[PDB]
């Protein structure tokens, strides 16, 4: 099936219509999301079965056809950008200065942009291309904003 | 049964719209991967 390098959609037929549960990033041939969008399940590439490679509940992350492959971080100063992929709409750039999740294990980046939950698993991105993170595990504050970590995994 | 299809290129933007704030948050996080706001 489709193995190239980029951005998708993970969708079901299990509900009304085609519902988009979230999104993830294909690169070296291992496939990235969210552990909440998939909750650990095979996925289809048209005729192609990519099953679990690796998975963690507490980092909400899985991995598919291989090890995690992205180990970019947030260098605490420069910008990013979300390479948001709403739910029935055109991948769109996001730019924006991370804040911070204070935790007693140590500091995240956190940005406070507000998409639907079918959302979870776009990458946020580096100035040279590199993917720092995914989206879609945080909070929502009084403000009704949900702010969500850049969520990122170790490489083996 | 879960499915993916392609939705773009993995690429900065120059000149995309800059937006959102920069909060500093105190926050724990669960054995569920759920994170909640402490104070
Ligand atoms: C009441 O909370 C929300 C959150 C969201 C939301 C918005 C953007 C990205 C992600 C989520 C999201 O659902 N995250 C998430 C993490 N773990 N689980 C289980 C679910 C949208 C509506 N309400």
């Amino acid at each position: 099936g489709e193995t190239t390098d980029g951005v998708y959609r993970v969708m079901t037929r299990r509900l009304l219509g085609s519902t988009q549960v979230g999104v993830g990033v294909m690169q070296e041939g291992v496939f990235h999301t969210m552990w909440h969008v998939t909750k650990g399940a095979a996925l289809r590439s048209g005729e192609g079965r990519l099953d679990p490679y690796w998975g963690d509940v507490k980092q909400d992350l899985v991995s598919y056809c291989g090890p995690w492959k992205l180990d970019a971080a947030w260098d605490g100063l420069s910008e990013v950008q979300l390479l948001a992929v709403p739910p029935g709409e055109r991948a769109k750039n996001i730019q924006t200065l991370p804040g911070i999740f204070k935790t007693k294990d140590g500091d995240i980046g956190a940005v406070a942009l507000d998409y639907p939950a079918g959302t979870s698993g776009s990458p946020i991105l580096d100035k040279c291309g590199r993917v720092i993170g995914l989206y879609g595990n945080g909070v929502v504050i009084k403000n009704g904003s949900y702010v969500s970590a850049i969520t990122q995994g170790k490489r083996e | 049964d879960m499915y993916i299809e392609r939705a773009g290129d993995i690429t900065w933007e120059k000149d995309a719209e800059v937006t959102g704030n920069s909060p500093r948050l105190d926050v724990a996080l669960d054995e569920s991967g759920d994170f909640s706001l402490v104070e």
